[PDB]
């Protein structure tokens, strides 16, 4: 049969058809994620914001604290959702989104404390004109890996420990949160 | 947000939905 | 004339399997492309609203306090009419539109408490400058169901219960809502 | 006369005519009462804000306080121009216009008295830094109908009385205004 | 033939008067669909402003404080160039232009007043938390023909007067105006 | 020859044409400068703002302080770039532009001081409660053509002294400067 | 025929030197409408933005304060990667991109010096109230070449050193930085 | 106050000052 | 700043750089 070369030279014109713009969708698709994460990094570019983040969320959301108030904010792809310790300063791009994540302000009003809470989360903190407020501890303060201290009257340890009622702490009154300790010679 | 930024967004997922036309449009001729 | 054919059966055969291979390899940067896409589309629709709810008018209308004030607006279908606690942590779209209920942002100052009110429903807190302040209560304070725990000459009060004159309840003076309790210790 | 049969079957079909379309533009008009109407209530739709008034225009307007300022602003049709009492939170849809009233603000910073004055529409009041401010009292405190009070070693009755020099007022610094009496116990 | 007449004559007479009642139940929904209508063009005109007056320059310009800070601004035809007084309450448009004259917004901080100034225009005066402050009066305390009221070993201060060193009036610190007096009874 | 007729009268008609049209050229520039200068005229006309400098830059340029922040800000033709004494309330059209000059703040915070500085130029104020600040000096306290007091136990004089450690300030505290001396009675 | 020529030559003569007069003075309102017109173009251009530095971060990104809050924004090509000081004046644009390096705004709150931080970065002052704050320090407190200044038994402090803890430091609270040295005299 | 709230008043005394001269216009021809 | 401030600066250095084109025409071909 001179039918069987006649069916092939068809087939084979066929796949080479499929096959010339096959090679070309991934070219175009393979540019389009050239640009979109392109354009994920074009968020975290200046000119960009900062403040202080209450809590996590499951769908990639979260309660920041900028401008002085609160808010649910969505966040970036850039992102480790839940590698988000509560209170750290994060970042964000002009109409609000996060973008970075970075440590802890540390500058500020210095509360000493009067005890933590039945929360452990929490604690009563009191500032300056005996104003006492509640603000939450961010983790490096209640992460268990700390050290049970010993007294301080065989000198100055201030090396991270376990809070103890008489330290001094430093808060963002206007947010809800400490962030570390500090020592006080007498 | 800007009016610029909100007209950047309107036409990547605009060039996107005409590409995701052609894409299951690529897809379905060549079975 | 064997050759002629084996020559097309292995460029068919040759460029199936190139087929084949570039089917999958592109449709895997569409699951790259996709998830990746609609996580641009979240990063479009625009971010939430806190602030706390004064009281209930009785429409579909709600007193709220958010960004430094006190403001009236809607209720979407999908959150309870009426059925929102007395003074809670609420959200709010753009348009600032009601979507869900919260908790009891407990975080705030702390102040002493001298008397509630005639109508059991306001309260005259001390502060920390000796002033004289009006707050209203949220619910958790005032619902039947709350005990009187015996007196205090037999002690442990880390357990709710009515609100005892001298009490120390915690407050966030600009919006007017008290929040909870909290223990003493000396 | 075969004219007069022809002289009224035209004047007939003279008031049939205009009879036709006057049963109509009632039909247009009516509608525009109902659609004028319908914007009218079309502005108390929240999103919605709020804040105190100062004093009575004349010419439907008013003398309100709301974000800080002072702001004679137009009021609507809904509304009615004389009830309006001095110093009474008022409400306001986004372009400042009001469209209810309201009740009386009743939280915030308590003040105690020094004596009334000559005005008996003013009043000193001295707050918590021995601060003493000069408010205006809402009409609830100078209607006539009020008590004389007889005195208080016979206990604490508080009733609406008439202002007695070492009572408790709320106040709202900042507006200019009182806004009711309060018990302070022994 | 005279029925025929007849059944005209009654036709037209009964279409008239019911064309006289349509036209009259007509006008009145005119009468009320435009006195209406007037009122939301009303609600269409934007919102007035109030600030206080500083000095008077020479060309048609003024000093006004108004939306927290200071501002020279123009004054329209309707109103006297220089004969409105030094610091009174004045009112403002939309695109700031002064329309109105007013009073003296006699509500807000209280001092005591230890000596008028050098140039018989400013004056020190101690706040309420020991401060020391520097204001500039507003006519109706230095307006050529005023009492010195003879002296105080015969008392009722109720009446006007020029300002004595140890005096009460009424200050509005952030602006810089005094606004009147004030009796210390005994 | 009645070639040079011919010539000339060409040259004339040359100079006739170009002399036609310069006197026109200039009255078109002629009419722009007297429409620029319209037009920075036109800067000055209000509505206009206030608010201190800081500091003189060499290129018509300078330091303001308005709205709280500091602004190197363009300023006008109008003005007399190094005639711009350090501390001079200052005026400014809607895009902040400085348009005409003023004197001296001549109102707000009161307040001692402890002593000069190396500078001369800098001084420690101390405020109300004990709050010991750094502020500039505005020029009329540091310039040349001041007498040197003699002392203040043969009676009062106020008349323009140089700056002795005791004396009062008024003070923006906002901005950091001094602004004039100030007689204390004992 | 004479004549004739002579009436040429003069007109000639006479159109010429109005034309070179013309000439020159229509120059003289083109130096005039040019430099007058520059000076219009430039108070066209949008003007300038000062800002506080906080860190450097290791792009081309930096950390700064500005109006109120703490924001990080890109540099212009024409300055310097790393030769910026910590914590220095700088200056911004519109669209707050950073120019210019400036000095140390020697002006605000003061306050004494309690400890030096753990890591030579940050310290423990106390304000006027006595309130305890922390803030990090600028450079010229600092950087190694510093002397030790030997005793204090022999006095003269009025050249630079190492910040004995006692010291008088300069700050902008809210910034979060101390900004230079100052004396106690006697 | 916004950019659709002005274009919303100056449309409905629009068809007003429309039906006021039509108004006018039904009212003398039927006298 | 305003939108139509902004739009009143760039019509007057445009009437004035089509001045200045016709300005250096004119003491061009008057020499």
């Amino acid at each position: 049969s001179a039918r069987d070369i006649h069916q092939l030279e068809a087939r084979i014109d066929s796949l080479a058809a499929r096959n010339s713009k096959l090679m070309e969708t991934l070219k175009e698709a393979r540019q389009q994620l050239l640009a979109l994460r392109e354009e994920v990094d074009r968020l975290g570019q200046p000119p960009s914001g900062y403040g202080v983040l209450l809590a996590t969320h499951d769908d990639d959301t979260v309660d920041v604290f900028t401008s002085g108030r609160k808010m649910r904010l969505t966040c970036s792809p850039n992102i480790d959702a839940a590698s988000l310790k509560k209170g750290q300063t994060v970042r964000l791009n002009e109409a609000l989104t996060v973008v970075e994540a970075g440590t802890f302000e540390a500058v500020g009003e210095i509360s000493t404390l009067r005890e933590i809470l039945a929360d452990g989360h929490r604690a009563l903190v009191v500032g300056h004109a005996d104003e006492e407020r509640v603000v939450w501890l961010a983790d490096p303060l209640i992460a268990e890996d700390l050290p049970d201290g010993l007294p301080e009257a065989l000198n100055d340890d201030t090396r991270p420990r376990k809070l103890r009622p008489g330290d001094s702490l430093l808060v963002d009154t206007k947010a809800g949160y400490a962030f570390e300790r500090i020592p006080l010679v007498p | 947000s800007t009016a610029a930024g909100q007209e950047r967004r309107e036409k990547l997922t605009e060039e996107t939905d005409d590409l995701l036309d052609e894409i299951d449009d690529v897809l379905e001729e060549n079975a």
